[PDB]
């Protein structure tokens, strides 16, 4: 469901925790601006099982996302087996802000 | 975006020739403007504005080929002892002034170089930097004598990535002389794949060279064309540019 994703642990680091969310076939979970903005994340159609971003698009979001302390949400329709929808924060990509949603399945 | 240039330029932001990295790859130049008091006491707060204007109907090709407005961003040098001023110390006419900017140090250590971007630029041509004027009684390598402050001002996108690699916000020239035997504008996904072809009839060779969407052509089929001329007009709206201003730190008596 919508959970939050604090891009850059708040009084932590520029990191995804706890990077791994086993969400279910759905979740509207939210990536959240709290520091260091902006955080905004592609949809890997590169590292995943349905790397298929066609499947939705909006699931694959992007553009500096200057929300001050504000989030935006990511919804998947209830066909999501087997999953691990990883989500990319653009301008940090690499400095451990990276995710994987991992639908069960 | 500042971030790149703070990624691989930490210690050489201001080049020696006095131009700023932001040059090397966001091509095209157009004006910036800073106001700054003429004068400051110690441990007071000012604000440097930095404006970034520029004819606000324009459009931008985005990185996906659609048009869209631009966005800004800047990076503003102090001198040592000088950064950003702390929350309590802004005060509220000066804090709805700022909006809700994010100021980040260059590097940490770097607390005297000042980035911010990419922002909309609708609501940030200008731009207002509070700062925190230092102290010569407690700092003392700082003293009361004048001091530049360079700064950086960019609006839409560049040209260069990081790689080297070229983006569609930029001319793509011929890689080659010759004569074009075949053209095809044909539709991908989120916008054309140009197709085409050169013969070098000078050294019997064939190249494809390839254009992205965005760009429009200039030149045909059949057209004799030379080895670095424009194939597409120049996509580019937006620019960057710099300029210094001085500020006195000013003893209390005189
Ligand atoms: C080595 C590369 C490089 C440097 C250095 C660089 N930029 Fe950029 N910049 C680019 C490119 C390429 C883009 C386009 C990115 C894209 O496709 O969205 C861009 C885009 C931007 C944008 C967003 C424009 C928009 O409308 O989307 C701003 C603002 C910006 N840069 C500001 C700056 C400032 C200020 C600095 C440095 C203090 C800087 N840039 C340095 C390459 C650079
Ligand atoms: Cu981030």
């Amino acid at each position: 469901e919508t959970y939050t994703v604090k891009l850059g642990s708040d009084k932590g680091l520029l990191v995804f925790e706890p990077a791994k969310l086993t969400i279910k076939p759905g979740d509207t979970v939210e990536f959240l601006n709290n520091k260091v903005p902006p955080h905004n994340v592609v949809f890997d159609a590169a590292l995943n099982p349905a790397k298929s971003a066609d499947l939705a698009k909006s699931l694959s979001h992007k553009q500096l996302l200057m929300s001050p302390g504000q989030s935006t949400s990511t919804t998947f329709p209830a066909d999501a087996p087997a999953g691990e929808y990883t989500f990319y924060c653009e301008p940090h990509r690499g400095a451990g802000m990276v995710g994987k949603i991992t639908v069960a399945g | 975006y500042p971030f790149w240039a703070q990624q691989t330029y930490p210690e050489t932001p201001r080049e020696p020739t006095g131009r700023i990295v932001c040059a090397n790859c966001h091509l095209a130049a157009k004006p910036t403007e800073v106001e700054v008091p003429q004068s400051v006491l110690p441990d007071t707060v000012f604000k440097a504005v930095v404006k970034i204007p520029y004819d606000t109907s324009v459009q931008q090709v985005g990185a996906d080929g659609s048009k869209v407005g631009l966005n800004v961003g800047a990076v503003l040098m102090l001198p040592e002892g000088f950064k950003i001023a702390p929350e309590d110390r802004i005060p509220e006419e000066l804090k709805e002034e700022i909006g809700d900017v994010y100021f980040q140090p260059y590097g940490e250590d770097k607390d005297n170089i000042v980035i911010v971007g990419p922002l909309p630029g609708e609501q940030y041509q200008e731009i207002v930097f509070p700062v925190l004027s230092p102290n010569p009684a407690n700092d003392k390598n700082i003293h009361f004598g004048k001091y530049s402050v360079h700064v950086g001002g960019n609006r839409g996108r560049g040209q260069v990535y990081p790689t080297g690699e070229k983006s569609n916000n930029n001319l793509y020239s011929a890689a080659a002389t010759g004569t074009i035997s075949k053209i095809a504008k044909q539709e991908g996904e989120d916008g054309s794949v140009k197709y085409l072809v050169d013969i070098k009839t000078e050294s019997g060779e064939v190249v494809s060279d390839t254009i992205p969407a965005g760009p429009e052509l200039i030149v045909s089929e059949g057209q004799a064309v030379t080895a670095g001329d424009a194939l597409t007009n120049n996509p580019n709206v937006g620019g960057f540019g710099q300029l210094d201003a001085e500020i006195v730190l000013q003893d209390a008596n005189r």
